[PDB]
């Protein structure tokens, strides 16, 4: 996991030591911006159907190349599991507006990304550029609350930042 | 390992002062810069995939002697080092961004960090050219003047963090030339 | 076409449609180093040393406190006063001087590295200095990044005496012992990168102390299921110390294999040593 | 560039091959500008 | 040193890892309790000869043997040097106020305590019982605010504490 | 003359013996850097023009003595003669360099000069003081450190051998008077 | 004509030698040079028609003074000569290519050039402010090979301390 | 005298400008490797009974014609005098190392000793032999290369010092011809 809960009672461990009063302050952050991060979580979760096909077939208007016989696209069944492909990302987004820091997203979806695509045959720069197409998707003071968006763009080219 | 909040206490425990209101004002304009501090910082580790990749790209774009065989920087596994060197001074530069402060930049790379390059046979005249442009657009992205990306801020003057970043990478420069 | 006294710089024109014309500039390309100049008796050009290069005063400093730092270490180890069967650097066969050739091989092909592995582990080992300590000082980091012996003596020497090393905690069953088995291969995978095998398993280079390796490790595998009960109790705890906290940060699945399997996650050896 | 080259002038010393020669001019082609060289 | 700063910014750099969004968010706690942890750090500054003689011979009411010869208080230049004894402890605890964590406490004046002054022959127990008459001395919505004597009062029974 | 393959035969000639296994270590030192020391004796022919019409210059414009009317100088003869007057030695260090010895620089120009300027009128302030300003602007140039040009290199050190032309001056500093 | 080949027997017949060991390993210099050298000489021919005027204007791009009346750019069959004039200087940099030493410049373009640019009132520097713009628009891999840059840019430098 | 700490101060004169922040970090490079040097200075003192006699006794056995009649270490006025002009040189340079600079050195005992040598009769080439023997046993203490007698110091290299006590004796085999 990766939460500020796994910042200061693990080096309290780490160091062998009292929950001091460095340890006591670090999570005052998470009480005074929860309000700012916890009505993110309900606009993809209230548009858990609606962006996941916006962001398919942008995706695949700038990657046409998909549809011959031999790639990654070459079915429907391959569309079937790419728009469980993107939405499996957008799971994990979800849950870190709600534990604080990227906790379900670098033990799960992200490491050892690279390790997996390409074998399989899956374009990872189709997988950024979807991501991308996205990552500018928002309008701050009309979509959400202008404390909402800065949780939700700063992770979404982190996405690109971690396949880097 | 040190910041802005202990650098105004170590020069007062070399003459043992207790810290009054007569310096706090200082920490008073630097609490004020909370947010704006981390207005900036953000704006740095959104797009800094692209920084390391514009700044090595565009070092080669002015010099190609490297990509030259018989070069230092020309193949594969060299050119992912070359992408380990180019991120993880981009990565230190942002803590002290985040601390007010260059302490945690001095003592972790910057020890005897230029004449290793030479120890390797690296030249450091393509390490200042890169970290240029990496001063570069690191002030376009903490100002909205980028050439595409306008993240959503509110207005105001941040040329105090500039002139921070300013004092940053230079440091770094003098410290590899 | 004829020119006029008058001021209109400011101004502009609007018919500036001014997509149609797109122009640049340019100025930069000069690198600077700091040259010695006035000139006689003198005439300086850089030299590669491959090393710390930080003064003689502090290369001759720096070998005598990691050597205390050893002794601090070498007096953990014998808190009480015992020289504890952790610590085996032979066989049966009496062959530790035969294993002064094994160590002083090791104090040698340490030194005869090249100057890729000269310094990548002076700057790994100061970050595994940063790990190593769990407080966070002004005093003993500013030892451990200036100096790369006392940042490697202390990643031997604390980490030494504490049971989380190699072929010290015993596992329970054949599953433990099997991904203690295979969490060894990528730690061969590491010192062996590709096809050549290193320098630095060397391990020995006559043909006495071939034979000998193989039976030192053999003594010392079963002291560790020999010498206690509670020792090896506490090194199955002391195991999680070094995996969870600086080791496999963020990764809960390898987290709970420290916790489900101590002793598979204490030969897992993450201080690059090439070994 | 001054001229189109810049070439030895010849009113300096040591201007000459100075090899297998005559004793009346040896000292002559050797020591060329001595009359002001060192007379000052 | 040790504060919110030496948290995130070195576990960053122990993961190899950029400042992610844990690591912004650990800080902004800090913000919204500076100005409730640096009214009482004044308090103490404009107390800092005034609390001093306070403490010592409120120690030394509980502590009175000392003044036989062959003890630590046997003349007045050990009650002079005592006076700056706790003025040092007390110097330290005023800058924990403003970094923090307790970070000029643990590297200067607390690791290697019991190391030091029994072998000198001073008497641990009076030390931190000298500290202890200053812990319960305190009146939370008299002296200082409410805000403030609850990052005071937990640094002041941590002396006790870190000398166990 | 003497290059510096012809250094090792004339002290080896002296010893009466053969070039041996102990000079092996130059012999090959020699070979390895001639990429090096052919793109560096390139890089001082480049700009020559420049060079010493840099060094005049900035002779003139800090010491005005040499604008004094009826000075060394003063008229466009006397001004003619110092544009080339300085540019000679700057044209018999470009074959010294090459040479790797300063052999070529005692017997050719060094055997005269100085008892030679005063033989006529120019003194020993400036003459010493042109000689300087080329020499710390003939180490910007190989290592490239230029201020207003970047030559585009490879990637490598340069202190040993650059080196090589200001010692190829020593011969016209001490000697100039 | 100053070339690679002139050198050698033009002093061995100031020699009366026959033509040594020594006098063949700047022959052996010749072929090592001339195979990354021809390289450069015919990828100028393959743009030149373009290279003469994208580097003839600049000059036009430097100096606007010379279309006033009364000067030398003045009208259109003086502005041909200007284009004459300086595709006659680039076609001496590929014969000085191919021979490997400096003759054809030194002869047709270089031998009695100052004195005629005096008398018929021609810029001595916007000759070399025009073939500066020829020398920073290398970009070395690309234009040229990796080595034939500087070989081609050192005859540049050769023509600009003829006019400077 | 100019020694080197001074011979680039006197350029700052010449260049009306101060000692800055330019050489700061190389004036003492010279210092570092100072005990360095001056471990490396007493040794060759300690020994000047052998340095004197060994480059006239290597010039007995090695010009048969000197102790001839005709050659100039015939007579015991000359030959009490053959080491009365050795060991001039034997401690100028001992002067020279502890000073470091050779700017006295070469005025001291080079001004005026070439137009005295044509005077008294000297084979100079023969004088040379009688130097090269000498530059060869100073690197027998500051290396510790002595086949014959050893002096302890501490374990270090100091190489950068090994030709500089013999890049003087190269200027009066120049000065002497
Ligand atoms: C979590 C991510 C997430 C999204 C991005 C949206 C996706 C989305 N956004 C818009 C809403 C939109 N609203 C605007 C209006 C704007 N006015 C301005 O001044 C700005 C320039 C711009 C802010 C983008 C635009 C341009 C769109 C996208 C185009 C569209 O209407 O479909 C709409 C149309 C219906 C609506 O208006 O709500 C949809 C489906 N839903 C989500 O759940
Ligand atoms: C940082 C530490 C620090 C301190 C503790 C004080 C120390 C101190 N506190 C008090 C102030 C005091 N005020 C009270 C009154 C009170 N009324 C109540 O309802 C409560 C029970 C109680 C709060 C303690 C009492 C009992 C004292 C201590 C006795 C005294 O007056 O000296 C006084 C007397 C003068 C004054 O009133 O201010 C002094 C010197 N100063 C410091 O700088
Ligand atoms: C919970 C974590 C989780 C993820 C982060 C994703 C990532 C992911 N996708 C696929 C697997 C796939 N992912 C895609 C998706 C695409 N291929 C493209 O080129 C398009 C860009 C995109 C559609 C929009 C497709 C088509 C497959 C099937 C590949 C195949 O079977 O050949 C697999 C292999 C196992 C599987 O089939 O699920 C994984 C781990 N899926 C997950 O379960
Ligand atoms: C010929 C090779 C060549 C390149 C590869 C590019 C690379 C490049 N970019 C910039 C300069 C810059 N580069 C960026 C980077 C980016 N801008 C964005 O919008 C993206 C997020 C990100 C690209 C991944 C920024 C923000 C600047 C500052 C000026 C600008 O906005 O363009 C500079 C100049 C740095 C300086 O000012 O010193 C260079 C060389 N340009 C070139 O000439
Ligand atoms: C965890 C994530 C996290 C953040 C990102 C910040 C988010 C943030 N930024 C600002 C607010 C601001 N931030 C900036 C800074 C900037 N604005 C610009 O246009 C420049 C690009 C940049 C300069 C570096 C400015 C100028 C304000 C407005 C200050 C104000 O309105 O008082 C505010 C309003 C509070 C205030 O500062 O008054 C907040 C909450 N805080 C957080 O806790
Ligand atoms: C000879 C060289 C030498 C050093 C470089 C230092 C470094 C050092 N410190 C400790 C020992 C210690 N180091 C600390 C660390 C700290 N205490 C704090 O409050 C700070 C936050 C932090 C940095 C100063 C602590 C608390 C101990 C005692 C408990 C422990 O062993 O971890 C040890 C283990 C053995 C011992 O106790 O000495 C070593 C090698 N000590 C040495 O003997
Ligand atoms: C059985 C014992 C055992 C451990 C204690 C861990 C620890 C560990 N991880 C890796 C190797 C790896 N470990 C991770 C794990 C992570 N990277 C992240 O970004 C996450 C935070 C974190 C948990 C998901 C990844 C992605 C690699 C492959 C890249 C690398 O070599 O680091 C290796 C090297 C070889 C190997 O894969 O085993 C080891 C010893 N893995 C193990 O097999
Ligand atoms: C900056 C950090 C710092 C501290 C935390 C204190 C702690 C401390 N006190 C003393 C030293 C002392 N401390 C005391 C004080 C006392 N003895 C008692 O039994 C009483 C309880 C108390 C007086 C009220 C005395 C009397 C000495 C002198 C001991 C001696 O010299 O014999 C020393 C030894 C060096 C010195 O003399 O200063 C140290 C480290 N002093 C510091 O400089
Ligand atoms: C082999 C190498 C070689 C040389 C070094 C010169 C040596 C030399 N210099 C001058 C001659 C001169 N040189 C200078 C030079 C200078 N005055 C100054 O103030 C400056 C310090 C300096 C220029 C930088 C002047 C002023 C004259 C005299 C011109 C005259 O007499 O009118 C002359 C007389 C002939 C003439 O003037 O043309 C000669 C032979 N010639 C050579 O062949
Ligand atoms: C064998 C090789 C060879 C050369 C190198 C050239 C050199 C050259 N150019 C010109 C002649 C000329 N050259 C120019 C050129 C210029 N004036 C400008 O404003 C610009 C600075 C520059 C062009 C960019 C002009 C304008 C004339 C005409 C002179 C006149 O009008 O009287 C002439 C006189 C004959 C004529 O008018 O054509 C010659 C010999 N011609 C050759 O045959
Ligand atoms: C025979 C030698 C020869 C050259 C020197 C170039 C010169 C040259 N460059 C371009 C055209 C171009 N040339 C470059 C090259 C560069 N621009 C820069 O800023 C860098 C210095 C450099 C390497 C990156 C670029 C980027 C263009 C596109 C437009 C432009 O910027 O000029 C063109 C137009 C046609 C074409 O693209 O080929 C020509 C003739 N081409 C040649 O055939
Ligand atoms: C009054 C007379 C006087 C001296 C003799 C010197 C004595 C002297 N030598 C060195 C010290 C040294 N001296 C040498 C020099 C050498 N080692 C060798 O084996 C070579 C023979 C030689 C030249 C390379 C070295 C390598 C050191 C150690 C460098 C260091 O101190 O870090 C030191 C400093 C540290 C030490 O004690 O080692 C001192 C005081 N200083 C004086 O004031
Ligand atoms: C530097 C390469 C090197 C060596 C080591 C020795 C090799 C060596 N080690 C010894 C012996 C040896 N090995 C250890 C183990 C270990 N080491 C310690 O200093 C402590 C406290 C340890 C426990 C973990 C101990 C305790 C001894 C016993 C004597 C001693 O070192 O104090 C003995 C003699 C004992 C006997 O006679 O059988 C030798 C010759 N020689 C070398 O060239
Ligand atoms: C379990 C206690 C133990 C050892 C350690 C080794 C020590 C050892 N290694 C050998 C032989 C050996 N030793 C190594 C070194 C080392 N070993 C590896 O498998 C890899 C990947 C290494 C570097 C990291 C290698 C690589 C070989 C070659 C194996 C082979 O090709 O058969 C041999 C065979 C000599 C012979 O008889 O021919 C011995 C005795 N043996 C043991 O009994």
């Amino acid at each position: 996991m990766k939460s500020v809960i796994t910042t200061v009672v693990s080096a309290a461990d780490a160091a062998g030591r009292f929950p001091s009063n460095s340890d006591l302050e670090s999570i005052q952050g998470n009480i005074q911006r929860s309000a700012a991060r916890l009505e993110a979580a309900e606009k993809l979760a209230g548009n858990h159907e609606a962006v996941v096909k916006e962001a398919g077939d942008a995706c695949f208007a700038k990657y046409a190349y998909l549809k011959n016989p031999g790639e990654a696209g070459e079915n429907q069944e391959k569309i079937n599991k790419c728009y469980r492909d993107v939405d499996h990302y957008m799971r994990l987004v979800n849950y870190c507006l709600v534990v604080g820091g990227t906790g379900p997203l670098d033990e799960w979806g992200i490491a050892g990304a690279r390790e997996v695509y390409r074998t399989l045959n899956l374009p990872t720069s189709a997988y950024v550029a979807s991501i991308a197409y996205t990552r500018d998707r928002l309008c701050v003071p009309r979509d959400m609350s202008a404390q909402a968006g800065v949780e939700f763009s700063a992770y979404l080219d982190y996405l690109i930042n971690a396949l880097s | 390992m040190l910041d802005a909040f202990s650098r105004v206490v170590v020069n007062s425990d070399a003459k043992a002062a207790y810290v009054g209101g007569s310096d706090l004002q200082a920490l008073k304009s630097f609490i004020a810069d909370g947010n704006k501090r981390l207005d900036a910082v953000n704006s740095i580790v959104s797009n800094a995939s692209c920084m390391v990749s514009d700044a090595v790209s565009g070092m080669i774009c002015e010099n190609p002697g490297l990509i030259s065989p018989g070069g230092n920087c020309y193949t594969n596994r060299r050119m992912a080092a070359c992408l380990r060197d180019g991120e993880i001074i981009l990565r230190y530069v942002s803590y002290a961004l985040l601390a007010g402060d260059a302490s945690v930049l001095e003592d972790r790379c910057l020890n005897g960090l230029k004449e290793t390059y030479i120890a390797l046979g690296v030249p450091t005249n393509s390490s200042i050219r890169a970290v240029s442009i990496m001063k570069a657009q690191a002030v376009a992205f903490i100002t909205n003047t980028a050439t595409e990306r306008k993240m959503s801020f509110a207005a105001g003057d941040c040329t105090s963090l500039a002139s921070e970043v300013a004092s940053y990478f230079d440091r770094v420069g003098a410290a590899i030339s | 076409w004829d020119k006029l006294l008058n001021t209109k710089p400011m101004k502009r024109q609007v018919q500036p449609n001014p997509p149609t014309n797109e122009t640049r500039a340019l100025n930069l390309g000069n690198t600077f180093r700091s040259p010695a100049f006035k000139f006689l008796g003198t005439l300086k050009r850089s030299k590669d040393p491959s090393g710390l290069r930080l003064g003689f005063y502090g290369r001759k400093a720096d070998d005598f406190m990691a050597r205390s730092i050893a002794m601090q270490a070498k007096a953990s180890a014998a808190g009480s006063g015992v020289y504890t069967t952790q610590c085996s650097e032979g066989a049966s066969k009496g062959m530790a001087e035969n294993a002064r050739t094994a160590s002083l091989a090791k104090q040698f092909r340490q030194a005869q590295r090249s100057a890729r592995e000269m310094s990548f582990d002076y700057y790994e080992g100061r970050k595994y200095a940063m790990k190593a300590v769990g407080h966070i000082c002004n005093y003993e980091e500013k030892i451990f990044q200036q100096y790369n012996k006392t940042a490697a003596a202390y990643v031997m020497g604390k980490q030494e005496t504490l049971l989380s090393c190699d072929r010290y905690a015993q596992p329970a069953n054949k599953a433990e012992e099997y991904i203690q088995k295979s969490v060894q291969m990528q730690m061969k995978k590491r010192s062996i990168p590709y096809g050549v095998y290193t320098t630095s398993c060397a391990d020995g280079t006559v043909k006495g102390m071939a034979e000998n390796a193989r039976v030192a490790k053999e003594s010392a595998n079963f002291r560790a299921r020999q010498m206690s009960a509670g020792a090896k109790a506490a090194a199955r705890f002391n195991a999680r110390r070094v995996a969870n906290d600086w080791h496999n940060n963020g990764c809960n699945y390898e987290e709970k294999l420290t916790s489900r399997f101590p002793a598979a996650a204490s030969s897992v050896r993450p201080t690059t040593n090439r070994y | 560039l001054t001229g189109y080259d810049s070439k030895s002038s010849p009113n300096f010393p040591n201007r000459a091959a100075t090899r297998e020669r005559r004793t009346v001019s040896f000292n002559a082609r050797v020591a060329r500008n001595k009359s002001q060289a060192k007379k000052i």
